[PDB]
Formats: structure tokens, C-alpha cells, sequence
């Protein structure tokens, strides 16, 4: 068949586009080659078959509110992302961004990732946080509110450790073919 | 490109290797693996084997400095490579049917400032390519063939600029004139090049390096370069735009509207730099 078009929402500095860039081109965070456009394809094997995978990068600021969903229409299924160490992410989570891609694609899968878990088993920042009166995200009170959402499942994943990292992507397309 | 398979090169650091320690190798995988595999299996094997928490993996591409590491540490380095070729060679891939035959040049980018960091602005980074030349070639009777030679080559800024826009120019180019047309490719690159949310978009290219006619002519055959190099750019998005005016239905109207909406503007601005 074709090009699944997954379309990836959240926060900026969730590092969502960090690690979009990073699994698209084998690469670790630190050694990515840098650009200036937006948007990353990527083949994933799943069974034997080689699917595609067409990922749609979009910003997270209200300043595109307008625009944003321009690209919702035809989409196959959504990765929405925030950092399990940013409770101001995971907030609008619940309040942003799972009402309005089922707004405009009530019908449409989307799934929970977490990312940056690597920075939540780590010592600096996690009292960093605390000293403002705020624990990381357990992937329990995440997993919770994905069943809640009627999201597909949670994931999450570091770029970092590579860790979740292809589930991430094997259950969005699998989500997709559904 | 993987009709090839999937190459990585593999670098073994620390007595407790034995004979491995100091050695180097090209592995050749299945098509489509990813980073993540294989760094999990060389992470896992030699975890079961030294104890999870001497298995360190160098999360780099910038040669290894032998000092910098811990010597009780075990370092494994991973760098997803792609095979090199000459502008003969590849030529000669092109017409004949079979084109696995004689893979022994790797290639590998790293991208820096002369600041020591990995990336930097548009006018601050640098790439270095890298080309390894194995020992012997694949396709081979073992599955890693060690390096034997190693080239570097350094892009200033500028030439990042042109490799960014060339490859993207060609995305297009790809994702247009193809049998049967691939509408959420098509839109998905379309909207990445004219539509720009997030990263640094086109135009700052053509401000940061097309502003000034430099004196130097020897950077004059960089300048030029990416000023025609925005020209088959600004080509490109024409033809895709058009051909995605074909594939769309009623939903997509608006967005379409857009995406020329934001060509216009942007040839609009272009054009001083271009001419």
C-alpha cells in the first residue's frame, strides 16, 4: 500500500521534534544533522512489510491555533507527545490537545507518548522539579488518563537511550491499520 | 537505498574486549534496522557478560578520543553509516540491474561548530563527512569487515546550506513526478518546504548566505551555488503545488490555499536574494 500520515502534536520543548528528527534518521540527539524544514519519512518493517510512515511535525504554540489543523484533515492516526518531566505538557494534554484533534477527527486514533524518560530516573532533575512543588510523570497517572482519553495506549521513550523508542512508532502504525 | 541493507560502524573500546579493543568494524544488517536494534543487542550482550553497569555506549560520532575515557569502562561506539560511492561508481548503479558488488567505502556526517558544540545557527554549523574504507568489501562471507582507511572532509556552513536544499529540492522532485502519485507524501514534503511551523524555514537561508556578494571568489562558487540551487527550489515547489492542486478533494481545500499562500509570500521575498 502507502504513506501513513501520522500527525505529531504537543508542546514545543517536549523535545518532540528532537526525537522525530533522531528516530527518522538514526541518530542519536547529539548527532543529528540539523535543517530548516519540517516534517520526517521513515520505513518501518512490521511482520515482514515494509511500511512508511509520513510524520507531520506541528507547532505547539497558541500563535498557530489558526493554522495548525490545516493539516488534520486525511490524517491516519496521532501521536500526542509531552515530557514526563514538564507537568505544564502534560496539562495540556487533558485541556489542549486531545480536544481538538478529536474536534476536527472524532474518528481518528490517536496514542499517549511520553518522552525524555530518561531524565526522570535522573537525580538533577527530579528534586529540580520538586523544588517547585512537582513530581515527574509515573506511567501510571499517564496510562490512566489515555484510558480516560480513549487514546489507543500510552508509550513512551527516550531519544537519548533509544529506549520505547521503535515501539513509539510500531504501535502507530499498527494504530493506523485499525 | 536499502536494496543495499543497513551498515553500521562499530567501535570497540577497553581492554575488557580482548582482541576487539582498538578494532573497528563496518556490521552489515537487515534492511530498515534501526539504531535502537542493534545498539540494544551489542548493549545486551556484553551486559549479560560484564555486568549491566560496565557497558557504556558512546552516544557520539566524533572520533574517539582514547584519553577522555574511563579505562575500566567498556565503550562501545554505533554510528549508522551508508555505503560511499564514486560519481563513476554510482553512475554505473544506475543502468545495470544488480548493484550490490562492491560495497567497501562507508560513509557518515557530524555536525559541529568550531564552538565545540554539535549544532549551532544557521551560520554557525559545520558537517563533517566522514568516509571509512573496510578491509575487505561486501558483499562478504562474515558479516563485519573491519576499517582499514578513514577520509574526513569538512562543509563550511554554506555547503551544509546547499546539501540541506539540494536534498530537499530532490524530495520534491521525487515526490511529484511519481506513479501512482503519493498524496500525503506529497503534501507532507509540500508543507515541510513552503509551510514551515517549527524549524528555521527556507528563507533564512538565502538572508543568512545570499545577502552579500562576497568578494573572495572562491567563496563566489558557494554563493552562486546556492543562489541557483534556490532557483531549481523555487521550481520544484511550483510543480508540486500544482500537482498536489490534482490529487486533493474538498477537505483539503483550504489547506491547499494555504500551502500556495505560503509559496507566494515566500518567492515574494525570495526574489532580491535570488537575482
Amino acid at each position: 500500500m502507502q504513506t501513513i500520515k501520522c500527525v505529531v502534536v504537543g508542546d514545543g520543548a517536549v523535545g518532540k521534534t528532537c526525537l522525530l528528527i533522531s528516530y527518522t534518521t538514526n541518530k542519536f540527539p547529539s548527532e543529528y544533522v540539523p535543517t530548516v524544514f519540517d516534517n520526517y519519512a521513515v520505513t518501518v518493517m512490521i511482520g515482514g512489510e515494509p511500511y512508511t510512515l509520513g510524520l507531520f511535525d506541528t507547532a505547539g504554540q497558541e500563535d498557530y491555533d489558526r493554522l495548525r489543523p490545516l493539516s488534520y484533515p486525511q490524517t491516519d492516526v496521532f501521536l500526542v507527545c509531552f515530557s514526563v518531566v514538564s507537568p505544564s505538557s502534560f496539562e495540556n494534554v487533558k485541556e489542549k490537545w486531545v480536544p481538538e484533534i478529536t474536534h476536527h477527527c472524532p474518528k481518528t486514533p490517536f496514542l499517549l507518548v511520553g518522552t525524555q524518560i530518561d531524565l526522570r530516573d535522573d537525580p538533577s532533575t527530579i528534586e529540580k522539579l520538586a523544588k517547585n512543588k512537582q513530581k515527574p510523570i509515573t506511567p501510571e497517572t499517564a496510562e490512566k488518563l489515555a484510558r480516560d482519553l480513549k487514546a489507543v495506549k500510552y508509550v513512551e521513550c527516550s531519544a537519548l537511550t533509544q529506549k520505547g523508542l521503535k515501539n513509539v512508532f510500531d504501535e502507530a502504525i499498527l494504530a493506523a491499520l485499525e | 537505498e536499502r536494496m543495499f541493507g543497513t551498515y553500521f560502524r562499530v567501535g570497540f573500546y577497553g581492554t575488557k574486549f580482548g582482541d576487539l579493543d582498538e578494532q573497528e568494524f563496518v556490521y552489515k544488517e537487515p534492511a530498515y534496522t534501526k539504531l535502537a536494534e542493534i545498539s540494544h543487542r551489542l548493549e545486551g550482550f556484553y551486559g549479560e557478560r560484564f555486568g549491566e553497569d560496565v557497558v557504556e555506549v558512546i552516544k557520539d560520532s566524533n572520533p574517539v578520543d582514547k584519553c577522555k575515557l574511563d579505562p575500566n569502562k567498556a565503550y562501545i561506539q554505533i554510528t549508522y553509516v551508508e555505503p560511499y560511492f564514486d560519481t563513476y561508481e554510482m553512475k554505473d548503479r544506475i543502468t545495470y540491474f544488480d548493484k550490490n558488488y562492491n560495497l567497501r567505502r562507508f560513509m557518515y556526517c557530524t555536525p559541529f561548530t568550531l564552538d565545540g558544540r554539535a549544532h549551532g545557527e544557521l551560520h554557525e554549523q559545520f558537517k563533517r563527512k566522514t568516509i571509512l574504507t573496510t578491509s575487505h568489501a561486501f558483499p562478504y562471507i562474515k558479516t563485519r569487515v573491519n576499517v582499514t582507511h578513514k577520509e574526513e572532509i569538512i562543509l563550511t556552513p554554506i555547503e551544509v546550506a546547499i546539501e540541506d536544499m539540494q536534498k530537499k529540492t530532490q524530495e520534491l522532485a521525487f515526490a511529484t513526478h511519481q506513479d501512482p502519485a503519493d498524496p500525503k507524501m506529497l503534501q507532507m514534503v509540500l508543507q515541510g518546504s513552503v509551510g514551515t511551523t517549527v524549524n528555521q524555514g527556507p528563507l533564512e537561508v538565502a538572508q543568512v548566505f545570499l545577502s552579500e556578494i562576497p568578494s573572495d571568489p572562491k567563496l563566489f562558487r558557494h554563493h552562486n551555488k546556492l543562489r541557483l540551487c534556490f532557483k531549481d527550489f523555487t521550481k520544484r515547489c511550483e510543480d508540486a503545488l500544482r500537482k498536489n492542486k490534482s490529487l486533493i478533494g474538498p477537505d483539503q481545500k483550504e489547506y491547499q490555499r494555504e500551502l500556495e499562500r505560503n509559496y507566494h509570500r515566500l518567492k515574494e521575498a525570495l526574489q532580491p536574494l535570488i537575482n
